[PDB]
RNA sequence: CAGACACCAUGGUGCACCUGACUCCU
RNA sequence: GAAACCAAAGUCUUUGGGUUCCGGGGGGAGUAUGGUUGCAAAGCUGAAACUUAAAGGAAUUGACGGAAGGGCACCACCAGG
RNA sequence: GGGCAAGUCUGGUCGCAGCAGCCGCGGUAAUUCCAGCUCCAAUAGCGUAUAUUAAAGUUGCUGCAGUUAAAAAGCUCGUA
């Protein structure tokens, strides 16, 4: 804890709560638009696209198998 | 250095002393044959160690009760000598030198005695 | 074909007054605030509905000079659904030894919990009279009474514990560590023995300070020792 | 109270309090025993209040009195100065004497060398008898403790202030507390003091 | 300094009942302190109290009883239009069967019970149960 | 890492094969199915017998 | 702890104390009564019924019980020299 | 496994034993070796009287 | 956590102090965070006094004493065992062993 | 207490696994 | 209190003395970016992509030590054959 | 395979193919695959994706934490 508390501090906690809320990882990047920017979804639920290539991915350890993704 | 006496000899020999302190002696071949007579020992050599430690105990216990073993003939005799009368709890300390606050306690108990004095070279107690 | 038996033995002044029909219930000793070392005293008095709940038998271990050494940390709770619950923890090398050990430790450690009403004044208690709480390693388990028909709104571990009390209507809000379930029930056991511990104004009517049935029966207690 | 007159300290008692030195105490500050202190000596040695001694000597006896058995009264003396005294207390009162070590577990410990069932414990020094005082607190046992001006007071029920350490202040109280119970229940009845001296009491002092 | 002359006094008497203590030296003795002391005296949570008149600010010695479990302050205070009063009876009182909340209302400092009976609120003071 | 070559697709599926199992009595649907699930599990004989099972347990 | 007027909800009534005005609960250890015999009134040969006083472990673990019964046996009687 | 070792180990103690122990040793639950010790009563192993005092199978 | 409470020796009532070297390693440690040591010792130590005191003629004067105040760094106090590893319950002890 | 104290690098991998009942019918 | 420990690291779920300051798993990173000072050295304000289901804390138990203190064996020495 | 209800099934596969939100199976006597079968679940829906609300007292106004896990500025005056 540790805070000021009075009868005019609605002006304070309006500023204080959101500015501490900006420190949240989930609050920041979702409200930076970066999830729309770095990732194609975030602004879509489904999105149609052309296959660039078929990528037969050997899995980095652990779980030794071949992933076989697509690009 | 070796073959020091374990739990089995000392626990067994203790019961033998407190019951047979008449019929035990200090000769081994007495007490070895007495531990033939009064005890059931599964080895002669164990009987050698037990009855020998009986002779170790009987030499000790005939010097009165030693530590770790005692006989009620010796124990109650201590209490029979513990009829000791040191006092009558009346010396008489009727009036003698006492503390001035003990005197004040005796003043609250209405007898009084001679009072200590002189707070001098303090700490009184140093 | 195999069967079990029971033999009574008193190890205290109580267990004689238990076996001689002088103490008839734990409610006396619960009023008397006396120790109990015989779980059969409880078994002399109720012997029924005392639901055994093996909570978690969790394998805990210590490392040794030659590899490791493990044991089963079984959590067995007892309770009839009437205002009396218990708990036993037995750390044994076996499971069922740790179970049947903590069964009897649950039997010996049955305690009364004080049920009441939410905003009710009549109706044969359905919840607590007061919001109660308890911690066990930073895991705060707070209990909030509910009226009837609401239910036991809880994590599944205190939901069985509030069930065994007969507190059928309760709200929960818990903070702390999310995985240590034995510390959940041990913090929950703190709140339920706290039900007597809150001083109601109904409890302001003080008692006559009863007179130690050791001394009250000390001549009847003469069997081989008073 | 009983016969109120000799229950308000006789000079036979008063001299014996001075003879056994019970009025003296330690040098340590108290917060529970300073009420029982009459005065302090020059640069501090506490004269205890023998009024507080006697009035607790009465009531702690009265706690033992109207228990119909001294068998569930286990009196405790780890001090060897009181071991003759609790021998002569159990000789007079009939209580259960506890000499020396408590052997931790007589009140707990189902599997044990022993088990006792008292109702009230009487203690020479609750620091010297803290291991009784632990298992007094474990299984709901009240405990009388003889306390000086340096004694512990946690879990200590009704406390008789005495010097009760080393001197015959120990064996005088066991002379007096066996006096007070035979005063109440005994052949030294109707609140009469003893005709038995504390020389059947005070500890052995190895003899010649 | 003492920004809250009640919370500095409530920490006294709670710690007093933690010790089982039957006396406190409270100060700087507002009348708002006194009116809370009078009400809880009527409810039998505590006993009587005796003020010692000083010209510094005055101090009160209070004989209390062990019938109380928690007395708290609303620091800082808030306004109650008799519609928030039940939520403090919800969130801050353990049941709706016992527990009293005191308010300064413009018919005087009173409990929550006369506040509902008169229907004229004011500012919230604190609680005791 | 960087690697992108496929090796085997359906390697286990080409060597693990399937059949079907026909309804001697039907898959009852909706109403009388969910009605059947209670009464079959309890009242046929009324349960007096048994312990330590699930409805598919070789356990 | 009771319910509606004649109806009793609680399983029992736990004991109390007079030194801290605090209850003695369920299985509380060093939470004991103190039975002090009524000794009678110069005629002597103590009269039966012991004066009872319930003591909790809290006033015991805080070391209060010595003056507490002194506030209960001296203050209420009967005791000589008081 | 435990229940048969609850039944017989009781029963050989029911008929009487100064000690009685049951060991089931070797592979169990796949390719891993296990050992199931079910001991009742007192079992000594010192010196010469280990050989006389036991009945082993 | 604080493996030591006083951290060698306390610096309470003092915001900052002067440092010191080791008397046998010259390592910089503070004055009230190091291991100090007085030495009162003869200049005429017992190897020589069986022959010095016999040849000490016109010498009814007593044996002189050397007065040395030693100060170690903690690194060369421990390996030399000026101080050494005690238990953490013994680490509470502010007690120097007697001379 | 109170005589003499050199450098010495590296190094690696799977199985500790989640419940109760006693109609051997003698 | 997670314990460590702490009359404070108490009077907290029975949650509120007042006022200020700061954290939201671990990074990338006080790096980038711009501000900014400082003679400079550098100081200060202060990210993202991407990376992750663990990171961390006490405490128990081992094991280890060019950590320390104990005992014993010619599978270890000594004296030796 | 657990979480998570219902296969310590039956076969195959053998760290492969795959599966697996997470914890995880598969390196041969696979309860994680792939299927069969059996079971469970809801049900004319059910499942997924993404989104957001709670759960979350992990933004803590109620009601967070800041010695050692994140978190008292180097210290002090000192205005808002």
């Amino acid at each position: 804890m540790g805070k000021c508390r009075g009868l005019r501090t609605a002006r304070k906690l309006r500023s204080h709560r959101r500015d501490q809320k900006w420190h949240d990882k989930q609050y920041k990047k979702a409200h930076l638009g970066t999830a729309l920017k770095a990732n194609p979804f975030g602004g879509a639920s489904h999105a149609k696209g052309i296959v660039l290539e078929k990528v037969g991915v050997e899995a980095k350890q652990p779980n030794s198998a071949i992933r076989k993704c697509v690009r | 250095m070796g073959r020091v006496r374990t739990k089995t000899v000392k626990k067994a020999a203790r019961v033998i002393i407190e019951k047979y302190y008449t019929r035990l002696g200090n000769d081994f071949h007495t007490n070895k044959r007495v531990c033939e007579e009064i005890a059931i020992i599964p080895s002669k050599k164990l009987r050698n160690k037990i009855a020998g430690y009986v002779t170790h105990l009987m030499k000790r216990i005939q010097r009165g009760p030693v530590r770790g073993i005692s006989i009620k003939l010796q124990e109650e005799e201590r209490e029979r000598r513990d009829n000791y009368v040191p006092e009558v709890s009346a010396l008489d300390q009727e009036i003698i030198e006492v503390d001035p606050d003990t005197k004040e306690m005796l003043k609250l108990l209405d007898f009084g005695s001679l009072s200590n004095l002189q707070v001098t070279q303090p700490t009184v107690g140093m | 074909g195999k069967a079990g038996d029971k033999e009574w033995l008193p190890v205290t002044k109580l267990g004689r007054l238990v076996k001689d029909m002088k103490i008839k219930s734990l409610e006396e000793i619960y009023l008397f605030s006396l120790p109990i070392k015989e779980s059969e005293i409880i078994d002399f008095f109720l012997g029924a509905a005392l639901k055994d709940k093996v909570l978690k038998i969790m394998p805990v271990q210590k490392q040794t000079q030659a590899g490791q050494r493990t044991r089963f940390k079984a959590f067995v709770a007892i309770g009839d659904y009437n205002g009396h619950v218990g708990l036993g923890m037995k750390c044994s090398k076996e499971v069922a030894t740790a179970i049947r050990g903590a069964i009897i430790l649950a039997k010996l450690s049955i305690v009364p919990v004080r049920r009441g009403y939410w905003g009710n004044k009549i109706g044969k208690p359905h919840t607590v009279r007061c919001k109660v709480t308890g911690r066990c390693g930073s895991v705060l388990v707070r209990l909030i009474p509910a009226p009837r028909g609401t239910g036991i709104i809880s994590a599944p571990v205190p939901k069985k514990l509030l069930l065994m009390a007969g507190i059928d209507d309760c709200y929960t809000s818990a903070g702390g560590c999310t995985a240590t379930l034995g510390n959940f029930a041990k913090a929950t056991f703190d709140a339920i023995s706290k039900t007597y511990s809150y001083l109601t104004p109904d409890l302001w009517k003080e008692t006559v300070f009863t007179k130690s049935p050791y001394q009250e029966f000390t001549d009847h207690l003469v069997k081989t020792h008073t | 109270s009983g016969a109120l007159d000799v229950l308000q300290m006789k000079e036979e008692d008063v001299l014996k309090f001075l003879a056994a030195g019970t009025h003296l105490g330690g040098t340590n500050l108290d917060f529970q025993m300073e009420q029982y202190i009459y005065k302090r000596k020059s640069d501090g040695i506490y004269i205890i209040n023998l009024k507080r001694t006697w009035e607790k000597l009465l009531l702690a006896a009265r706690a033992i009195v109207a228990i119909e058995n001294p068998a569930d009264v286990s009196v405790i003396s780890s001090r060897n100065t009181g071991q003759r005294a609790v021998l002569k207390f159990a000789a007079a009162t009939g209580a259960t004497p506890i000499a020396g070590r408590f052997t931790p577990g007589t009140f707990t410990n189902q599997i044990q060398a022993a088990f006792r069932e008292p109702r009230l414990l009487v203690v020479t020094d609750p620091r010297a008898d803290h291991q009784p005082l632990t298992e007094a607190s474990y299984v709901n046992l009240p405990t009388i403790a003889l306390c000086n001006t340096d004694s512990p007071l946690r879990y200590v029920d009704i406390a008789i202030p005495c010097n009760n350490k080393g001197a015959h202040s120990v064996g005088l109280m066991w002379w007096m507390l066996a006096r007070e119970v035979l005063r109440m229940r005994g052949t030294i009845s109707r609140e009469h003091p003893w005709e038995v001296m504390p020389d059947l009491y005070f500890y052995r002092d190895p003899e010649e | 300094v003492r920004m809250n002359v009640l919370a500095d006094a409530l920490k006294s008497i709670n710690n007093a009942e933690k010790r089982g203590k039957r006396q406190v030296l409270i100060r700087p003795c507002s009348k708002v302190i006194v009116r809370f002391l009078t009400v809880m005296m009527k409810h039998g949570y505590i006993g009587e109290f005796e003020i010692i008149d000083d010209h510094r600010a005055g101090k009160i010695v209070v004989n209390l009883t062990g019938r109380l479990n928690k007395c708290g302050v609303i620091s800082p205070r808030f306004d109650v239009q008799l519609k928030d009063l039940e939520k403090w009876q919800n969130n801050l009182l353990p049941s709706r069967q016992f527990g009293f909340i005191v308010l300064t209302t413009s018919a005087g400092i009173m409990d929550h019970e006369e506040a509902r009976r008169k229907h004229t609120g004011g500012k919230i003071l604190g609680f005791f149960f | 890492k960087v690697h992108g070559s496929l090796a085997r697709v359906g390697k286990v599926r080409g060597q693990t094969l399937k059949v079907a199992k026909q309804e001697k009595k039907k898959k009852r649907t909706g109403r009388a199915k969910r009605r059947m699930q209670y009464n079959r599990r309890f009242v046929n004989v009324v349960p007096t017998f048994g312990k330590k099972k699930g409805p598919n347990a070789n356990s | 702890m009771q319910s509606n007027a004649g109806e009793f909800v609680d399983l029992y009534v736990p004991r109390k104390c007079s030194a801290s005005n605090r209850i003695i609960g369920a299985k509380d250890h060093a939470s004991i009564p103190m039975n002090v015999a009524e000794v009678d009134k110069v005629t002597g040969r103590f009269n039966g019924q012991s004066k009872t006083y319930a003591i909790c472990g809290a006033i015991r673990r805080m070391g209060e019980s010595d003056d507490s019964i002194l506030r209960l046996a001296k203050s209420h009687g009967i005791v000589s020299q008081n | 496994v435990r229940r048969a070792c609850y039944g017989v180990l009781r029963f050989i103690m029911e008929s009487g034993a100064k000690g009685c122990e049951v060991v089931v040793s070797g592979k169990l639950r796949g390719q891993r070796a296990k050992s199931m010790k079910f001991v009742d009563g007192l079992m000594i192993h010192s010196g010469d009287p280990v050989n006389y005092y036991v009945d082993t199978a | 956590t604080k493996k030591r409470r006083n951290n060698g020796r306390a610096k309470k009532g003092r915001g900052h102090v002067q440092p010191i070297r080791c008397t046998n390693c010259a390592c910089c440690v503070p004055k009230d965070k190091a291991i100090k040591k007085f030495v009162i010792r003869n200049i005429v130590e017992a190897a020589a006094v069986r022959d010095i005191s016999e040849v000490s003629v016109f010498d009814a004067y007593v044996l002189p004493k050397l007065y040395v105040k030693l100060h170690y760094c903690v690194s060369c106090a421990i390996h030399s065992k000026v101080v050494r590893n005690r238990s953490r319950e013994a680490r509470k002890d502010r007690t120097p062993p007697p001379r």
